[PDB]
């Protein structure tokens, strides 16, 4: 992953304009722990609906059973 | 601002099937989702940050973040990963 982009991303925060340089390497592996988790989660629905396409819906769904993505419910709403 | 599509797609893939297919509305999700993870996280972290009296944000900020919010899992497979990069 391309951490400028990671900088970006952190600085749509307008109180955000320091950031280390450690931050953005740690948020690249934790982007890809968290794409994993989100999509394996996702999936369960779309192989529960015995689809072979994850859909929007899917993650939505996936949303909604674990505590760790409560952030993301009113994102991603069902 | 989101992280490449195509990156974040291949991720996606490897957490499926061979087989499995992934529509383009839900790789545009999870892009959303993760930019949506960074500013959480990253929110928590520069509070976290000010109230220890500095201003650039840190590696320990992040990770306080991250364990404070429901991430703590991540805190370790996180801190391999910064020693094995700057080794």
């Amino acid at each position: 992953l391309p951490l400028a982009r990671i900088k970006k991303i952190m600085k749509l925060d307008e109180d955000v304009k320091m950031i280390s340089a450690e931050a953005p390497v740690l948020f690249a592996k934790a982007a890809q722990i968290f794409i994993t988790e989100l999509t394996l989660r996702a999936w369960i629905h779309t192989e529960d609906n015995k689809r072979r396409t994850l859909q929007r819906n899917d993650i939505a769904m996936a949303i909604t059973k674990f505590d760790q993505f409560d952030f993301l419910i009113d994102i991603v709403p069902r | 601002i989101y992280l490449p599509i195509a990156n974040v797609a291949r991720i996606m893939k490897n957490a499926i099937p061979q087989t499995g297919k992934i529509a383009k509305d839900a790789k545009e999700c999870v892009q959303e989702c993760v930019s949506e993870f960074i500013s959480f996280i990253t929110s928590e972290a520069s509070e976290r940050c000010h109230q220890e009296k500095r201003k650039t944000i840190n590696g320990e900020d992040i990770l306080f973040a991250m364990s404070t919010l429901g991430f703590d899992s991540y805190v370790e497979p996180l801190k391999l990963y910064l020693q094995k990069f700057r080794e």
